[PDB]
């Protein structure tokens, strides 16, 4: 109310409203899902268009050969943050000849978002990210919020109506965690998960976006006729 | 007052949303993409009859393979065009090739959110970026001050946009010829324009793989206007 | 009324942020006292440790700024430690630049100048503290100099600071009216500490155990704080007279 | 632009079937003056890597502090610091190699020749060289300074190519290293009799031997 | 972080007033009275030493300050603001004059430099004006004796005699009756003590009054001998005893 | 440094600081530009609430940017000096690098770009100035007249006016200027310009300034008597 | 009024309301504790299991500074990470110049001054965390607790978060019943009990226990996480006491 | 942050005026009147001191009239402290030109630059403008004798006769009435004093409430002399014209 003019102001109950308003931009964004087994990690994203004459806004971005994310909210902010991750993954390779741990990737994103919440003039990032990767400790899935909070999960979903997929994955936990050495089945589980967040619209060929990374699979994105297999 | 980079309670940036209103006040610009080329047309809209209309420059070349049309606070576009031209030429210097239309558009859109307390406010102008490259062929992009860009088969921006866009929804198909697209831009511009459309208050342009980006003469557009009127009377 | 939020003048020529910083001074509810002997300068302050979970040895408002200078603070501990660190740094730099130990009064002036800047410059708030500096200066002898958030400073024959400062002040005034001198006419610092505690007891009207007090003593070439058992030894001596 | 003051001489090393061996004497020379005798020039990083350094000792001590700091920094927010995300020899090398080449490119080098010896997580032997110029290379045997001229020829008789590595035991390898150290004491005017030797094996791990002496010397023949 | 206040805190109001300067002058009005009188062969500046506590040693707090050997200053208003102005004034006399010309600045020019510092606190970003009025008395070879007043705005005026602070209105009227262009320095000291007694309420002695003169050169206060051209400071602070001697023949 | 974003969007999509800068232009004295078949004429109003002026030394309303291009304006006088100075410096810089004087279009494009930059830079307000820029391109006899405004937009005009009561004189020019046949001579062009100012000015005495620019750096300012003859001639034909 | 709209502004009381508002964010957070023992310190924290989908043991909250200091905090988690990042910079520069690892009291003031600095200007926000931290140095064991205002003291036991009062009461009993001292292994078990007892104040979602410790004898003066058999043993001890 | 306390000194009103400039002009209208009159053989500068006290040292005083170089002077109306900042800048600027070109600076060039500095404070920097209006009186070999005025907006204009400060409206009317082009210096001296005497807010115009100066070619052959009048000389010129 009187305490939402900027990020540098606390409310009387200890809330940061500008951070909460940034969180709201994620809720308006199109749904995206993340889940993993012990061998692979999978992103599934519903893309959004302006109208029937327009393209469908791309949701998934590659960060390295072993890492990448999906976005929900302000896309330019995702471009800034993904670019930062690309650099950090790259610094780790050039300097230490070491693939950046997915956990450190999370810690770095947390600290970059935080600085924008404690200083005058700046603003919080207006996007949520789901980071998947495969490193020296196996498959991983992370959830980034622009408050700074990063969380490691077996599965999750962010965006509009993400609660449907999040409940489904919570039920399916014991099943999909043991889909080891089978990519097409782990994707099927993710495509079934995102279907629990659909209303009036269904998954078409230029609407669905899938990404996968794993033990013997580089981070690769599938669009167009390559996702027809899963509809 | 309040911060320039402040979020609204609905999760939108006030200044970006307000700049979108400035663009709705701008003159109409239309783009249509075909397999034979992309057409770009604009309403000039002279504020007075004494103003020499051919000095109104709302369609602009970025490179030989990329053109651009604008709508809104058109003075804001100058530095965007300057950046686009430099980006296009610089890439050709670094890589001995033409830069992709999408990569150009992304470079322009990177400027958009570089405001706050960097420039003092967002841009008050929307751009239609049309071009060709070997990988993805003929392309049309709509670049906004939000930093977002969508690819379009056809798109209208400005005061007559929502009415023109609904018209483009019906008329566009994947087999349109270049000549068919030219007439379609003229037709839809004549519908949404205030004053009566002629060769002096409207301007056409296109980009083809063979001849590159070309702004049409007033004589050439005049004949397309005459060809359009005759065809509508013929049924 | 934004003239009450930053350090600009109000219509009546006042600086409210400076005035409110003075009120932060008493936020700890602790009283301090400083007196001078022939050879020494004694400073005493109340020590209140309410929480049983606290480590009492880490609760302190007296600081050893340099080998010769000590400083007691009246105000919140964060601002107190901020002032202490700066004073330590300033005293260290002075010695390096000018080849002799920074006098108590000069450090007082310097810290007072820094405080003055916060009353004039907008982006910096005043510190909510009153700093009492003590030493046995090699030129001026036993010295007490005190700084506040307004940037004011002055030397003292003796002084007191805190919520019940006025009672202690008049108690000391009345003694110096009687004795007719500028100091405690005593040989040992032990009895000057005893005087300081005795007159604080009379003014405040409370009895003190060994853990209710905190004592700093400045002699020629060193300032030191007393332990609980040093104070207990001092409390026993007062009781047996 | 520098000039080295207190210096350390040869560092020698080789691969064998299960791991790597590395050695260096305990001397800190000050020109012709053999000034310091308790200088350790092999520095272990974790339980899987040993970095051997020759050249300027002040710069060696700086590199010690960098490696010490690298272990600290790697442990930060890292639950697998003593497991899958422990520092590999290859990581430690690439870091040092980066630093060396950056310093040469700023015309202010770290005046050293460095050999990183260790065993990777998959059991593979690691042995690679880097110097003040930022020049890097790998070989079944590696040596610095005089070692390059006198030790390498001897160590190459045991392991002349890649296929000789499986055929070489730790007993045979250590024998060759210890012999090479004796030869260096005979012939290098800046060597000492006292030295340290480290074995990094994929089965038995890191064995660090201190206060070794050159013995069984032939002089009786003037 | 960093000083984000890069804008003026003193601005013109619709009526044309500069609010912060006006309010600074109000702070000066509240301040204790100080005065200055110019004689033919000297200048006297005086003020009351308002003690904060009887336990305080008022000798350690100096309201009258030496700026150069021939220039002194006194004030009315906020003490801390005055203290830092004296520090800055002493330094600027060296940096912008003595280090260039090898001699001390004439009164009018040092006054001009202090005025500049006070003007900048009225226009620069993120600062309030100084809450003091200064009276600066001094001597120099080509201008003789002079007395200046410097206000929070940065304006300065030369005076034959004047007062500032608490009871300045009455004190100025008193000085108008007594001042003539033939006053000798001792006569000006006498009038200064008379004028000050009107504004002082409590004790009136050498311990509660602070008084200095700009007069003859004092070779005894120089600290060395051998250079004929160097003859000593014209600034001298009167002692507590010297004031009491003149209070008997009052 | 002072950073504040002073020019910002409002809910309806307007930048008020830019629009308020246009109000300053509306307050300024009237300025008019008319181009003929072989010349451009710049006319300017001077308010007569100022007697006891010294016209020798008072800043003239029409300024030479180079020997072949001139700039007049309406709005804040102090602001205009900054634009004129920058333009004059760019004029010499262009001659230095390109080895050719500026085109009137280029000089206009530069001045307009400066004005635009002050609408989305922190810590600055827009220029309270609109300009008329007239002249002839190097080795060209085609007349050029351009207009700029605080927002940064610029365009070419056959004839145009800016300042107070400019809407009245624009009305006059819109019916009295034939595109098919522009003023064929210098006399015709000056007369049409003086006529248009007489719709708004008051007395044709020391209130009107006229500057004529012809091809190849041929710029001259008319004196009182010369202008007064046009005023005298127009009034006698009017009484009919 | 309006005195609470800007950081570093004194109210007429002499208070900085923005700091007091940051304290509210801390009180909203999960419970964390610190127990000082014979020759070291023990840290523990409550981790709310929001969903089945959270990977157990893999969202670590306790952080190490240098090799001998542990830090845990309640409130805005990102703010705590920023403070630890600074703590690591401060500890590194101390060790760089002075060789010896940073003493705990020295480290405490480094964090204190830094947090206090974020109450001096309106262009920064105060920290939304209270931080419990400590370790072993040359003078033995030290436990500290640091608050948004910059205020810190040494503690026998410390607690912060939503269940601070429950945990404080339980801490006071240990201080009274063990005047001679508590052992390191005992303090680990007690830490588990107190987190379980303090969980009553946050009992909608069930939780995950996380413990760490520094001890001169048990961990050789270095910071280590309690895992496996020692953790399960401490969990079982806590489970037996709630029933 | 600090946005809360920003006055925004460099913005436009809805009507297209600069608030702070307008308010600074309002301040200047209360300052003592200053008049400049340009004759064919010289220039007069006359100014009224702000309500004087009898104990003010009148001879060693300077408030209104300042010397910029040997050929140029200024009359001040507004804050004196502000004016001295600008005067020192102007003095330095004149010396820069002399050092660069070995010629005394033309009057307009000095006036333009000082006015350009004032302009800057109204367009950028977020600081308050200088509350000062100048009358420039000077001579150079291009235009001869010249009068200019500048104000807080940074706008400057040239004049045959002009007033600044208080009662300019009444003063300008009186000057417009009695001024003619063939006027001499001694006539202009009389006009200046007569105008102040009629526009003054005081009871009667006396020597101690005036500063006076002339810029003549009344030296010896083709060179210009600046005369800042002493107290006694103002007393005499006031008697000579019969005002006292
Ligand atoms: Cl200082
Ligand atoms: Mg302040």
């Amino acid at each position: 109310n009187n305490y939402d003019g900027d990020t540098v102001t606390f409310s009387p109950t200890g809330r940061l409203f500008q951070v909460e308003y940034a969180l709201e931009a994620i809720k308006q964004g199109s749904v995206t899902v993340g889940l993993r087994s012990n061998t692979h990690a999978v992103l599934v994203a519903l893309k959004r268009n302006a109208d029937e004459l327009s393209s469908y806004q791309k949701k998934i971005i590659k960060c390295d050969e072993h890492m990448g994310l999906s976005l929900a909210g302000l896309a330019p902010d995702a471009r800034v943050l993904s670019n930062y991750l690309r650099q950090q993954c790259n610094y780790s390779s050039l300097v230490f000849n070491r693939k950046l741990a997915v956990e450190r990737a999370g810690h770095l994103l947390c600290d970059k978002a935080q600085k924008n919440t404690q200083s005058y003039g700046g603003r919080p990032y207006g996007v949520g990210l789901l980071i998947i990767g495969y490193d020296k400790s196996g498959a991983h899935l992370l959830e980034f919020q622009p408050s700074g909070n990063v969380t490691e999960l077996y599965g999750t979903a962010i965006g509009a109506r993400s609660q449907g997929a999040k409940t489904y994955l919570e039920r399916t936990l014991d099943t999909f965690i043991k889909i080891d050495g089978n990519p097409d089945e782990l994707i099927k589980a993710g495509v079934e998960a995102i279907s629990q967040s659909l209303r009036d619209e269904s998954l078409t060929v230029d609407n669905l976006s899938i990404a996968i990374v794993g033990k013997d699979t580089p981070f690769t994105i599938y669009d167009g006729e390559a996702v027809a297999k899963y509809i | 007052d309040r911060g320039v980079s402040t979020f609204s309670p609905e999760g939108r940036l006030f200044q970006v949303e307000y700049s979108l209103e400035a663009i709705k006040l701008g003159s109409t610009a239309i783009g249509i993409a075909t397999k034979e080329g992309v057409v770009l047309g604009v309403e000039k809209r002279a504020t007075s009859p004494l103003l020499e209309s051919d000095s109104i420059e709302k369609i602009v070349e970025i490179d030989r393979h990329i053109g651009c049309a604008m709508s809104g606070l058109t003075a804001d576009a100058r530095s965007m065009i300057e950046h686009a031209r430099t980006a296009a030429v610089t890439h050709n210097l670094y890589y001995d090739e033409d830069i992709n239309v999408e990569s150009l558009t992304q470079s322009v859109c990177d400027l958009a959110l570089r405001f706050g307390e960097l420039m003092s406010r967002p841009f008050g102008v929307a751009l239609l970026i049309a071009g060709h490259d070997a990988d993805d062929g003929y392309q049309l992009f709509h670049a906004e001050p939000s930093g977002t860009f969508y690819r379009y088969n056809a798109k209208a921006i400005g005061s007559g946009s929502e009415g023109a866009q609904a018209e483009l929804l019906n008329e566009w198909h994947s087999s349109l010829t270049l000549k068919e697209a030219e007439l379609l831009v003229l037709k839809i511009l004549k519908q949404v324009m205030e004053e009566k459309l002629d060769e002096n208050n409207a301007q056409l342009s296109c980009i083809t793989k063979q001849d590159g980006f070309k702004i049409y003469d007033n004589e050439k557009t005049a004949e397309l206007i005459k060809e359009l009127k005759e065809k509508e009377a013929a049924e | 009324g934004y003239d009450r939020h930053i350090t600009i003048f109000s219509p009546e020529g006042r600086l409210y942020q400076v005035e409110y910083a003075f009120k932060a001074t008493n936020q700890t509810n602790i009283n301090s006292l400083a007196v001078r002997g022939k050879d020494c300068t004694v400073v005493i302050s109340q020590k209140k440790v309410p929480d049983k979970l606290l480590d009492p040895t880490t609760v302190s408002y007296i600081f050893c700024i340099s080998r010769t200078i000590g400083m007691v603070v009246n105000g919140p501990i964060p601002d107190a430690r901020n002032a202490a660190l700066r004073a330590k740094a300033e005293a260290a730099e002075f010695r390096y630049k000018y080849g002799y130990d920074m006098p108590c009064d000069v450090l007082a002036k310097r810290m007072a100048n820094l405080s003055q800047i916060y009353t004039q410059r907008a982006y910096m708030r005043p510190l909510g503290v009153i700093l009492t500096f003590v030493s046995v200066d090699e030129e001026l002898g036993p010295s007490i100099y005190k700084t506040d958030p307004a940037g004011y400073y002055v030397g003292y024959k003796a002084t007191a600071t805190g919520p019940k400062q006025q009672e202690i002040t008049t108690n000391l005034e009345n003694h110096f009216k009687k004795s007719k001198i500028d100091h405690i006419n005593e040989e040992s610092w032990e009895k000057v500490v005893e005087f300081a505690i005795t007159h604080m007891i009379d003014a405040l009207g409370t009895e003190f155990s060994k853990n209710d007090l905190e004592v700093g003593v400045a002699t020629k070439d060193k300032f030191f704080t007393l332990s609980a058992e040093n104070i207990e030894e001092r409390l026993v001596a007062i009781a047996e007279q | 632009t520098q000039q080295p003051i207190v210096t350390g001489t040869s560092v020698i090393s080789m691969k064998y079937d299960n791991g790597v061996i590395i050695a260096a004497d305990n001397l800190g020379s000050y020109g012709s003056l053999l000034r310091f005798n308790g200088v350790e020039r092999l520095i272990p990083v974790g339980d899987n890597t040993v970095v051997g350094i020759s050249g300027d000792i002040s710069d060696m001590q700086h590199i010690e502090r960098l490696l010490k700091d690298l272990v600290t920094e790697n442990a930060y927010d890292n639950p697998l610091a003593d497991a899958e995300e422990a520092l590999e020899p290859s990581y430690i090398f690439e870091y040092l190699a980066t630093v060396m080449y950056q310093r040469r490119s700023k015309m202010n080098p770290l005046w050293n020749a460095i050999i990183v010896a260790g065993v990777q997580s998959n059991g593979d032997q690691f042995l690679r060289y880097v110097n003040l110029l930022g020049v890097t290379y790998s070989s079944p045997t590696l040596a610095t300074g005089f070692g390059a001229h006198m030790a390498n020829p001897l160590l190459r008789k045991v392991v002349d190519r890649e296929s000789d590595i499986p055929k070489t035991t730790v007993q045979v390898a250590e024998e060759a290293i210890v012999n090479a150290m004796r030869v260096l004491y005979y012939r290098d005017a800046r060597s000492s009799r006292n030295f340290s030797l480290a074995i990094i094996d994929k089965n038995t791990g890191l064995t660090f031997k201190k206060n070794l002496q050159v013995e069984n010397m032939k002089w009786d023949f003037a | 972080m960093t000083d984000r206040y890069s804008f003026s805190l003193t601005t013109f109001s619709p009526s044309g007033k500069l609010g912060q300067i006006d309010y600074a002058l109000t702070a000066v009005k509240q301040g204790v009275t100080s005065l200055g009188i110019k004689a033919t062969n000297g200048v006297v500046i005086a003020t009351e030493k308002k003690s904060s506590s009887p336990l305080a040693m008022s000798e350690t707090l100096s309201k009258v300050s030496l700026l150069t050997p021939d220039i002194g200053a006194v004030y009315s208003g906020m003490g801390p603001d005055y203290r830092v102005l004296v520090d800055k004034s002493r330094k600027v006399a060296h940096t912008s004059y003595k280090r260039i010309y090898g001699e001390y600045p004439p009164t009018k020019l040092l006054v001009s430099e202090v005025a500049k510092i006070m003007q900048e606190a009225t226009q620069s970003g993120g600062v309030r004006p100084f809450g003091v009025s200064l009276l600066i008395a001094g001597h120099d070879e080509f201008n003789g004796f002079s007395l200046y007043q410097v206000d929070p705005s940065g304006s300065y005026f030369p005076w034959k005699a004047t007062a500032i602070g608490k009871g300045s209105v009455a004190a100025k009227t008193f000085l108008e009756k007594r001042w003539n262009d033939e006053l000798e320095l001792e006569d000006a000291i006498h009038i200064a003590l008379l004028t000050l007694k009107e504004s002082v309420e409590g004790e009136f002695n050498g311990d509660t009054i602070e008084l200095a003169i700009i007069g003859d050169e004092n070779p005894d206060l120089l600290g060395y001998t051998g250079i004929p051209t160097d003859k000593g400071p014209r600034f001298r602070k009167l002692t507590s005893q010297e004031i009491n001697d003149r209070l008997e023949a009052l | 440094g002072y950073d504040r974003a002073l020019s910002i969007f409002s809910p309806d999509g307007h930048i008020f600081q830019v629009e308020y800068a246009l109000e300053a232009v509306k307050r300024g004295t009237c300025a008019v530009g008319v181009k003929g078949k072989n010349c451009v004429v710049l006319g300017c109003e001077r308010r007569s609430t100022l007697k006891l002026q010294d016209t020798r030394i008072t800043p003239s309303k029409v300024s030479k940017i180079d020997s072949h291009v001139v700039l007049s304006f309406s709005g804040l006088n102090a602001d205009s000096r900054i634009l004129i100075e920058k333009a004059r410096v760019e004029a010499q810089s262009h001659r230095l690098t390109l080895e050719d004087p500026v085109t009137v279009e280029y000089l206009t494009r530069y001045v307009a770009g400066v004005q635009q930059r002050y609408t989305q830079s922190g810590g600055v307000r827009p220029f309270g100035v609109s300009t008329l820029i007239a002249g002839f391109d190097p080795r060209d006899d085609e007349p050029k007249l351009y207009q700029t405004e605080p927002s940064g937009i610029y365009s070419s005009w056959s004839a145009q006016t800016i300042g107070r009561n400019s809407k009245t004189v624009r009305e006059f020019l819109e019916k009295n200027y034939d595109r098919k046949e522009p003023p064929a001579t210098v006399e015709e062009c000056v007369k049409l310009t003086v006529r248009s100012l007489l719709e708004v000015v008051q007395t044709g005495a020391k209130n009107i300034e006229i500057t004529v620019v012809k091809p190849d750096s041929d710029i001259v300012a008319l004196s009182s008597e010369e202008i007064n003859q046009y005023v005298t001639q127009i009034e006698q034909e009017k009484q009919e | 009024t309006g005195y609470d709209l800007s950081n570093s502004v004194f109210s007429p009381d002499g208070r900085n309301f923005q700091v007091e508002y940051a304290v509210k964010a801390v009180e909203n957070g999960t419970t964390s504790i610190g127990i000082k023992c014979n020759d070291g310190v023990v840290f523990a924290v409550e981790k709310l299991i929001t969903s089945k989908l959270l990977v157990p043991q893999k969202n670590v909250k306790i952080q190490v500074v240098d090799r001998h200091i542990g830090c845990v905090y309640s409130g805005l988690i990102p703010d705590g990470r920023h403070l630890v990042n600074r703590g690591r910079e401060e500890a590194a520069s101390f060790k760089k110049l002075y060789k010896t690892p940073i003493p705990i009291p020295a480290f405490a003031d480094r964090l204190g001054q830094y947090v206090q600095a974020h109450t001096l200007y309106n262009s920064v926000r105060p920290f939304g965390v209270s931080t419990i931290f400590g370790g072993v140095d040359k003078n033995g064991a030290h436990l500290y607790m640091l608050e948004p205002s910059g205020s810190y003291w040494g503690y026998k036991g410390a607690a912060t978060g939503k269940g601070r009062q429950s945990a404080k009461a339980e801490l006071e009993k240990l201080v009274d019943h063990h005047p001679e001292g508590l052992s390191a292994r005992e303090a680990v078990k007690q830490a588990a009990k107190i987190i379980y007892l303090a969980h009553e104040d946050n009992k909608e979602k069930d939780f995950e226990l996380e413990i760490s410790w520094c001890s001169l004898s048990e961990t050789n003066g270095l910071h280590k996480f309690v895992k496996g058999d020692l953790l399960q043993e401490a969990i079982d001890f806590a489970q037996k006491e709630i029933n | 942050g600090s946005r809360r306390y920003d006055s925004r000194t460099t913005i436009f009103s809805p009507e297209g005026r600069l608030y702070q400039v307008e308010y600074a002009l309002e301040s200047i209208s209360h300052a003592g009147t200053a008049i400049g009159i340009m004759a064919s053989d010289g220039i007069v500068l006359a100014a009224e001191r702000k309500v004087t006290s009898t104990l003010l040292e009148q001879d060693t005083s300077t408030e209104k009239l300042y010397k910029l170089n040997d050929k140029i002077a200024v009359a001040v109306a507004g804050l004196t402290a502000d004016a001295e900042i600008l005067i020192n800048t102007a003095r330095i600027h004149a010396q820069n030109y002399l050092k660069t070109y070995n010629e005394d600076i033309p009057v307009e060039i000095l006036v333009r630059r000082l006015s350009d500095i004032k302009q800057g404070y109204t367009q950028h920097g977020g600081l308050r403008p200088f509350g000062v209006s100048f009358i420039y009186a000077g001579y150079d070999d291009r235009y001869g004798y010249q009068l200019y005025t500048s104000n807080p907006s940074g706008n400057y204009t040239g004049w045959k006769a002009i007033s600044v400060g208080a009662n300019t409206s009444a003063a300008q009317t009186l000057l417009q009435m009695d001024y003619k082009d063939d006027m001499k210096v001694d006539d202009a001296i009389e006009l200046a004093l007569k105008t102040l005497s009629k526009t003054t807010d005081s009871s009667a115009l006396t020597y101690d409430r005036l500063e006076f100066a002339t810029i003549r070619k009344g030296a010896n052959d083709g060179e210009v002399y600046q005369k800042i009048f002493k107290p006694q000389e103002i007393k005499d010129i006031l008697v000579k014209t019969g005002i006292t």
